[PDB]
């Protein structure tokens, strides 16, 4: 119901999914028996996408965040939807919808 | 005595019929004169029950907010805990809609500090609020406000 | 025969205080009441409009039993003995002073809100430093486009030829009781639907529904034209004008239903006309 | 013969915080409410014009009953008899004692905002240190053009001539009661449509409408043109005056549009002046 | 109750997580002193709440204190169901819900 | 009779952040709203002007209630009881105290709005280095724009007539408007002004200076003023311009034949304020 | 629909039928049990991309990516719009555009 709806709960999925592989990223790149930075990473991203001064910026950063999660199934089952989602919309409600996935990527674990 | 004949709750209308109607409060003061005993009978209502705890609720947030006015209250000057009243009384008056009277409620419930009532009686009251049509919630909220005993 | 008119007209949109009832406290409330869908509707009272078609027929020159002192805000009477006969409105809105007592040709409804009445409030003060208990003060008011059913009897009039003043302060209704200077709501017709028959039943009653509960749109109801396509209230006894004439020539087939061969009028100026020339020659005069 | 004026002027593009509500906490409510396409504008009292213009009638001569101090904050009554046949504040926007009581020749609509109003809010502080609960504060502004309707019973005035004076206050409004030290807001009018015509009919409402979201270029309506081309609004009738005809001009088929032959002046001077000329004319004065 | 009461319970629960985690991070991070503020920080949140004037603003302000919050059981367990009722109720109401929610927010024994 | 003072000024171009709205996090975010066009533009606030007016009468001598302390930053006041008869400011900018105890105030202005829509421009603060605690990593918000705000006042309202020439020298000579003037110093002194002296409460002028033009600094007259100027509606006798603006209005093609070329027009400020000073005296008996 | 964002569309296809002859070709190159290098190819491809300074940079880079792809089936079938998109569009934006096609191309394979 309400496809938009749909499209942003699947946007949803496809930040968490890029979020999970930057955590496996970040895990694999720690060594010894240092704590695998985490809650350090996710205040950074959080700090990194408060900031943002339009269009250019934060969409270049959803990119290459989405790029370093690496293999995402949400986004590879719908292309069309989520592609013309992330060039239009203004970009604060994207903002949102990502920051709502920091917060909702934690049931995955 | 009508009500008690039908057999349907005393508290059928009582306020409707004390206040909304009672404008010159020829029998409101007669409420003001028996409000204990309207309250009796409310205790006797189990269904109050609800309406009751959000009277305790209400009640513990105005004991917040006069405890802010004293801390704010100078030395030697006299607090107009009289004057917060009655303006408590014509700002819950002048809410107009569902939402601007909920805005109003949800702030000087904030305000008021940590309630325990809202503690213990969390889902219900949250349900309470969601639920009741806001002319009722006003309407007990007046009460509570005329019922407040330190 | 026996002819009557009817018709449910609607107002334009403008901000609407006309019929404050009992305030309570300082705020004054005005009038209102359930109605479709279970939503509360502001209600302006059918006396109010009855009020001012008599101040129509004062003003125009008319004979009027009751005159209106404007300076005097009193009400007189001409002669103590109602003679319908000679006075239009004796004839027309009745009398009962308690012959002794008329029926009254024409019969009218209260005039609802087409909008349900969210609450919204207007604060008044007093202005200056020196305040008392007068100072300030809080009126309702709403923004909507009201709506009233009317229904006359032509054959009941004394004088045929009445029922024409009628009409024409129908159409030039002068203001409406209420709160002229902070709420001026003009009164005037925007778009009727007007019944012309001889049978008494009347399908017209309320016709007009909101698109949107917050919205000033006026489309038909869906009732009205429902029942003008099964085949009753025949098109051919139908008057329709006003701003409701454009969505019914943007609908859809519209060429095609017996919509189409009804009395429809852009301009409400020539719908009453041609009404006019139909009762006059039904009604020889 | 019986005369009004009924006119619907627009304001300059602005910030404006002139009718605070009810100061809920420390935001200083901008008071609003439901119009069309149930957006939420923020109105301009009716009472703050009229009061506008009692203040223009006391500030240049033309004896008012009620004068307005300037320096105490307070309302001086020159004589508790109100008087219209002497007093211009008393023949024009009547009284109330609670005697005649008058009925008020000038009848006012709330102003509305042109533009939906979002947020609009400002902060407020004072100085730095040594802060009390006093020194944090907000006020709701909103960038927006106002638009209000308003009509006269010409007849209705115990003097005749005092027509004039509220045509030039209008004209020339002084402030509007509000927050003219943070946002001060001229409300003189930049589009004019004036009608002046001998029966109540009174359609020119709001017809002013843009919407088009968050702009300023306040096109006038397409429902007020429809009327115009259907018939009815006589254009000898119609006064349309200001940067709005800049507007009209620009329009496709506009020399054959019955808009055409209405009394058009892109300068309001010269469109007032034509005005009082015809008002003069009409009234014997 | 039905779904709606179930969803507004829900957001209620994890409004209150939120500010757990945000108290809990004032309390780590000024220890120092003899009691940390938390009343003049609920005060402050109560401020910043009601200074919320559009839709944009307040979701905005209500993401980041999500996303301050840190890991949420209540947002884990429901991520679709408080997303929709996030972006579709009107703001106003989230606005009450979340004060609500604060006014009810159960101290750890 | 009654004497209106009515005028729109436009600032200098460069970087400001003299509106720090919230402060939501690190970021100081400039007090900004919708404008025109749908466009977000950065506003400051009037009052901000006023503290300044305030703060350059209490410098230049003169009389002034709230004496500003400059070393506490704390307000202190001469007398309790606001005496607008003396003190320059309550005369002028008006009280509240919660004789009259309330004035109305003979200065009324409007907030100052930004010429150019507000895009981005956040600028990094980061302290020193080492030892980095939470208070080491903040953001500044910046705009590069031109500033124009409305002010009107009636010389009639003051006690003294006298008054109005100060506050005249005051709006020329601003100090520095309420904003981070350690990092981003930027001078409110007007650049180009648009005066109408007249006698009656029509203005017409709110907001004449509009460029759009994103991020350039043209900062041209808008289309609908000189459209009202040439309408006959606005006497030219009556307009005071002067400024840069100046030497754009005698670009334009057929200035001598427009009504604009019959209005006091000056490229130099000093000279037009001079000119308007000895209007404004004269016609108040001064 | 909307014509504009039909070229970004098929823009994202020929973008990802390129990198998928990339692909084949680092597929091709290597030989015997190495694990193919196709997620440091992802990372590289990511790296190259952020890198540029407007205009002739990224272009140069954007028309080498493409050659190095192959025979681009959509860009052959849609030659002028293709060319045209690219010369027209902030260089911002097709670095984005390029990001999400990086991003979208797992349901390929």
């Amino acid at each position: 119901n309400s496809e938009e709806d749909k499209q942003y709960l699947i946007f949803i999925k496809v930040f968490q999914q890029a979020m999970k592989g930057n955590f496996a990223k970040i895990y694999a790149k720690t060594e010894e028996g240092k704590d695998p930075p985490i809650k350090k990473k996710v205040e950074r991203l959080r700090a990194e996408l408060n900031y943002c001064y339009d269009e250019l910026s934060f969409k270049e950063y959803l990119s290459d965040f989405l790029v370093r999660g690496g293999l995402n199934k949400y986004f590879n089952e719908h292309q069309e939807e989520i592609a013309l989602l992330i060039k239009k919309s203004p970009w604060q409600e994207i903002r949102i919808w990502s920051l709502l996935a920091i917060a909702s990527y934690k049931p995955k674990d | 005595a009508d009500n008690l004949v039908k057999g349907i709750h005393w508290w059928s209308n009582f306020w409707e019929k004390l206040v909304i109607e009672d404008s010159k409060e020829y029998l409101f003061n007669q409420l003001f004169s028996n409000r204990e005993g309207f309250i009796i009978m409310a205790e006797n209502s189990e269904e109050d029950k609800q309406y009751l705890i959000f009277i305790k609720v209400f009640q513990q947030a105005m004991k917040g907010n006069f405890a802010k006015i004293y801390a704010k209250t100078e030395e030697g000057k006299d607090p107009p805990i009289k004057k917060k009243v009655e303006r408590l009384r014509a700002e819950l008056n002048y809410c107009y809609d569902e939402l601007s009277f909920k805005e109003y409620l949800s702030d000087f419930l904030v305000r008021g500090g940590l309630n325990k009532y809202f503690n213990e009686h969390q889902e219900e009251i949250a349900l309470l609020i969601k639920k009741s049509p806001w002319q009722e919630i006003r309407i007990w909220s007046l009460l509570a406000i005329a019922s407040y005993k330190p | 025969p026996n002819y009557y008119l009817y018709g449910t007209v609607l107002t334009r949109y403008g901000l609407a205080s006309l019929n404050h009832d009992i305030r309570r406290g300082n705020k004054t409330i005005l009038q209102k009441g359930y109605w479709n869908n279970g939503k509360i509707h502001s209600f302006v009272g059918s006396s109010a409009i009855r009020w001012a078609l008599r101040f129509y027929l004062q003003k125009q020159g008319y004979l009027v039993n009751r005159v209106w002192d404007e300076e005097e805000h009193i009400n007189r009477l001409t002669s103590e003995d109602f003679d319908p006969e000679k006075f239009y409105d004796d004839d027309i809105f009745g009398f009962a002073l308690l012959p002794n007592q008329r029926m009254g040709a024409l019969g009218m409804n209260m005039a609802v809100s087409l909008t349900p009445y969210d609450g919204a409030v207007k604060l008044g003060a007093k202005s200056g430093r020196e305040k008392d208990s007068t100072s300030l003060h809080f009126t309702e008011y709403h923004a909507t486009r009201y709506q009233y059913y009317f229904g006359i009897d032509a054959t009941h009039l004394k004088d045929f030829s009445r029922i024409l003043p009628m009409i024409d302060g129908i159409m030039n209704l002068p203001k409406v009781g209420g709160s002229s200077n902070i709420f001026n709501y003009p009164f005037c017709p925007d778009s009727l639907v007007f019944q012309w028959t001889n049978h008494f039943a009347s399908y017209i009653s309320y016709c007009f529904e909101y698109c949107d509960p917050k919205s000033k749109e006026a489309k038909l109801s869906q009732e009205f034209i429902d029942e003008v396509e099964c085949g009753q209230i025949d098109p051919s006894k139908l008057w329709i004008g006003g701003t409701i004439v454009k969505d019914l020539q943007q609908l859809d087939n519209f060429e095609s239903s017996p919509l189409n061969k009804a009395h429809i009028y852009r301009n409400r100026n020539e719908m009453i006309e041609a009404l006019k020339t139909v009762i006059k020659r039904d009604l020889g005069l």
